[PDB]
Formats: C-alpha cells, structure tokens, sequence
C-alpha cells in the first residue's frame, strides 16, 4: 500500500 | 484554436525519450499558461509530471483548454523525424481528433508535417501535495544516471542516505555489496534532518533517461514522502518523478 | 583468364554492402566492357543493375566471356576481410569453377588471398528496356535515405509526388499520416516533361539506401505504368541501378 | 591482510574483460611476490595464466598467502562500477570469506568500496612446463585480433606456418579458404628455428583477442605436438598468456 | 503488374 | 587426449 504513489496522492 | 512553435525542438524529442519508456499513453493539458502532462506508470509505483510554460515557446496561442490523449510511443516515432536544430510547431483545433507536429529544417528548403492521430483518455488527476523535505541533494546528472546504472548490476534497490557534509548510495545482492560516497565539495546538499531511504533501481534508470534535458539533477527526499528525481528544462518548465519507497 | 585490379578496393565492399542483403545469389557476367550484374530479388517485385566499367579498373583483362554464379553472402564474407584502402584483385581462370580475390595492404606488408567457389546458376535475363521519364529528381543520398527511413515508421508505402518546384512523400498508417517537401534548390534538381504522383513500397527502398556510400547523390527516373529507378553513380567507373515495380493493393 | 594499490585500475577493469567470457570461476594466488591466477576452460582445450608481480602496484601487503575463489562475472561486474581514471585498491582480512575493492576518483570527491563474497574452490593444482619454441612471433595485437576474427568467417580452424621471413594464416570452409601472409619487418618479428605448420581453433583465439586492450603486441609462440602460447604484456607488472592445444 | 517480369524485354 | 590441455601439463603426457 505504501509502495503505491495512490497512498500519496491528493 | 492551439498553436506553439518551439525554436529548440530537440526539446521536445528529448521530453518524449524521458517519457515514453515509463509511460504508454498521457493527457497532454493545454492552457495559456503552457503544457503539462501527469501520469502514473503502469504499476503505480512512480508518476511523472511535465509543464513546459508559455513563456518558454517563441509562439504560444491558446483560446480554450484543451486535453489531448496521447499515445507516446507514436508521438516518439512521430519525433524521430525530426533532426536536432528543427524548429517545431504543435497544432490542434479546440474539438481535436488529431495533432499536426510541423518540423522546419534549419538549412531550410524541407519542410515535414505529421498528423497523429489522438485517444480517448479518462485518467483521474489526483494533487502532488507541495511538501518540504528533510535533504535536497543537487548533482551533475550524468554522475546520477552513472550510479543508478552501475548499482543496478549489484542489486535490486539503493539505499540513499544524506547528510550534512555527503550523500551515499548503496546496494545488495546475491554477489555482495557496494556504496558510493559523494561530498559536497558539483555537489550541494541543503539538508535539515539526515535521512535514509530506500528505493528501487529499476524504475530510477527510466527516470534517467531525461538525463539530455540537463547537466545537473536534484533529488528532494524525506522519510513518509516519495521521492523527487527533477530535471529542469531551459527557462521553461521540468520533467519532475516521482518513486514511492520500496517496500 | 579474367584479371582485374582495383585500387579503390573499397568501392567493391561497398557494392557487396549495397547487393547481399537484396539477393542471395547472382551471375556476374565479365566481359571486356566491365563487370556487369543484373537479378531480381526473390519476390521479383525489384530488380539490381550493376556496371563497373573496365577502364575504372587500374588493369583489366577480360579473354572470354563469363558468367560467373556466386554466393553473394559468401562473397561478402570474403570482402569484410578486405581493408578499407586494400588494393584488391579478382582473378578467374576460362570457365571458372572458383574466383581468386587477392588484397594487397598498401601501407603494411600484408597480402591476403581468398577462393571463393562459384554455382551453377541457371541464366534466364531479360532486356531493361530504353526509355526516358517524365520526372527525374536529383538530390543528395543522405536525404533520399532518412526520408525513406522516416517515412516508414509511419506507413508502408510511400506516395512520391513531384512538380516542376519540388517533391514531395507521403505515408500514412495507423497512427497517423506524413508528408516530406522539398524544394528545389540553387542540391535538389528537377528535370520533368509533366508531372507524376506514385505509390511505392518503402520496405524495398530502405533497401535500396545500403548503397548510400557510393555516392552522395542519387536520382530518381519516373513515369505512370513503370518501375521506379534509384541509381547510385560509382564515381568514373559505373553505377547501381534499383529498379522498382509500382505498388498495386 | 592482503591490500594492493594500483593507482592504473584500468589495468584490472581490462584483465577481468579478457577473462570472465573464457572462464567462469578462479583462483586468485595471492603472495609476497604477487597475484598469479592460473585455470584451464572447462572444455580444457585451453588454459590461462596470469601474473601481476608485487612492484607492479603502488603499495603491496601480503602477511599471508591467500587463495581467493573468485566469480570472475560477479568481480566483473563489481570492475565495471570503477571509472578508468580510478586507483583500485584491493584488501583482504587473513582469514577473509570476502574481498573488498575501493575506488578513488582522480577528479572528484566521489570514492566507491565494495564486498565481494568469495567462493570455495578446491581447483587442481597443475604445472605449465617452461621451454624453448621452434617459433616465435611478435606482431601487432589489433592485426592479430583482425586476422582471427576475419578468418573464422571462412572456417573454424587456423593452419599457422612460419618461415624465417613470414608468417602465414590460413583457414578453409564450405564458401571456399583463405590466407594471410605477413611478411617481417625491416611491426611483425619472426624466430624461426625450425618452420612449423599447426593447426587450431578459431573459436578459442577469438576468446583470447578480449585481451586486445592491454597491449598493442601480442607474441605467439609455437612448436609441434604442444599448445600454442598467445602473450600479452601488462607493462610494468606482468602478462596475460593463454595456451591452446592442437585441434584434432 | 507489381512484378518486375510484366516490364520485361 | 591430445587435444586437450591436460595431456601437456607436468608431468607431460
């Protein structure tokens, strides 16, 4: 999950 | 209508080669403040961010914004007709099905134009949050790409520490280990927390392929944040990646 | 016997560059004109042409006709052991069953000697007809190279279209479509009774190309219901010729 | 330890290139008076040794011999991450599982340290018999490297005669034979003490030439009914032979 | 027609 | 046998 640029975002 | 001509056009040859291994397809977004484009690879685990300004073309018009779904491999092939001291002129209606690309040789007496056809994109455009980093570390870029390349034939993954006087890459494998060490005596480190992170090599050495767009290169890093790999361009804009943590 | 000395054996290399990837084997037909070849590829859809004068050749002795079949990727072979400044001599006894190639190093004290074994290639050649062309466009080799190489990224086949001003080539594909224009200039040279639009098949041309560095010119002859001539001048001495059948669909 | 400085790394960067496609896996000899590696293929038609005398590096420490099983691709792979301006510095603990490299960039602040893991190798000991050759040729390395390569276009084997005033090469295929002659210089040097026409195979010599880089001479050394020796100097240290028997 | 041989002489 | 190195080496074959 945290590997993801998603959890990143907005 | 859009139109911007680009005296420089090996520009744009050189933003398409950084793109189009990392990236398939792309929302080319066009105000009249300039271009800028954003796109997560395939796998989620890096985005990449284009903005070329108006300012930074000799022409520049825009009358509605305009998002052009581009498939990035026909636009490189589209651009490998293109030579090196080209002047380029990008044309789109406002309603656009397609995207004129006119390349003007400098000896002049050929002129080339091409017709891409453009896609349907529906993409989801999340927020870079503007954050602040612990170490910003700035380098010559060929020194980068260098170190990413050969760490890469050791193993999978680079640990970056920083610190206030150097900056250290390392790697593992199978084989064995290797760190590199660089001091700031061009290097430049404004750092206020040390840091240590680890990333995967594999998609910086896509990163690296900007490398033609500028001599130096600025890593921006904190733990809990991705990482930055910038690149500016000219006076006009940056290609920024962006690479969540290995984990 | 046939004997011929080519100082410039460098010229030879490059034929052997711009022909073995075209065809796979071929007579050569010596003579005490020259050297001449002429064969269509597999596909029949193009045909080479060949002349290398005698009176380019340094010495030349030619006493009884011959056809000699030849491998041309063995022929190649033997040529890339050649140096690019190798006094190179052919030599063939009446009826030959092989071909001697010598290569004299002119700096170094270095001789090289190769046999090459000809075939048994069963003629069948028919005449190149006499004409002239509606258009006949001269421009630098280089151009005419990367223009071909562009374009087929783009499409198969190119539209070749030509006035009294400039010339223009077209392809169009799937992603897309492109249009090279050149003008005429004070070099892109244009000598046309009227002018013509033609479609060609850009695979053959990229082909054609491989014969760039025997010249820095090449011309284009056409006209409507005929093949496409791409000639490439071999300075004082011949030329190669690439004849192009129109494509159909 | 063990801890060798060569402020001309590429030396090192060039020895691993010219060894790791022949062979895979060795053991590096280290002592007072230097490294010496010594393996044969493992088709054993051939065999190298390699020789890097003690004087030859900047500073040299050997407190107690070591045989060290090498990886040659993982150690050239490791080489390869060393620019060719570097000094190299190699340095092993006595009783060392690992090897460590360190490279020190002449212009930048940049310095480089790897850990090579090293292997356990229990390689026959075997000696290379020391003699006088009926023939001796010192010629240009990149003619020589030519001269294999073009050849092995043609056929797969290399008959070599000598003469007291040239050398020649020959090789024979299905697309026909050719020679190459190269007659002595008044750079090639010929000791003919008695003429010799051997043959052997391509494919190996065209292993040896990745050697090419280490010098601009290379020196062949033939008799009858023993393996050719094919000898490339690394000036000022020691060599690079490669021996190859006779095919049949 | 897309054949050298139709030109033939 | 001969044409491999093991045949030449010490003692010599």
């Amino acid at each position: 999950k945290k590997g993801l640029i998603d959890y990143y975002l907005m | 209508m859009f139109e911007a001509r680009l005296v420089q056009g090996s520009i744009l040859k050189k933003v398409l080669e950084a793109l189009k291994d990392l990236i398939n397809e792309a929302c080319w977004d066009i105000s009249s403040s300039g271009v800028n484009l954003q796109s997560m690879d395939s796998s989620h685990v890096s985005l990449v961010q284009l903005t070329l300004r108006s300012e930074g073309f000799d022409t520049y018009r825009c009358d509605r914004n305009l998002a052009m779904g581009v498939n990035l491999t026909s636009m490189s092939k589209i651009l490998k007709c293109a030579g090196n001291e080209d002047i380029i002129t990008l044309r789109a209606e406002d309603n656009a099905d397609t995207l004129a690309l006119v390349f003007e040789a400098p000896n002049q007496e050929k002129v080339s134009d091409y017709e891409m056809k453009l896609m349907d994109l529906d993409v989801e455009q999340l927020g870079i949050p503007e954050q602040e980093y612990s170490c910003v570390v700035k380098m010559p870029s060929g020194e980068f790409a260098r170190i990413c390349r050969d760490l890469s034939h050791i193993g999978d993954a680079v640990v970056i520490s920083c610190a206030k006087d150097g900056v250290k890459f390392s790697a593992s494998g199978e084989l064995g280990n290797g760190n590199i060490k660089l001091s700031q005596t061009a290097v430049t480190i404004e750092m206020n927390e040390p840091v240590q992170l680890t990333f995967a090599l594999r998609y910086l050495n896509f990163f690296t392929k900007a490398t033609p767009l500028s001599s130096t290169v600025t890593l921006s890093m904190s733990a809990d944040v991705p990482l930055v790999v910038e690149y500016k361009i000219a006076d006009m804009g940056h290609l920024k990646y962006y690479l969540a943590p290995k984990i």
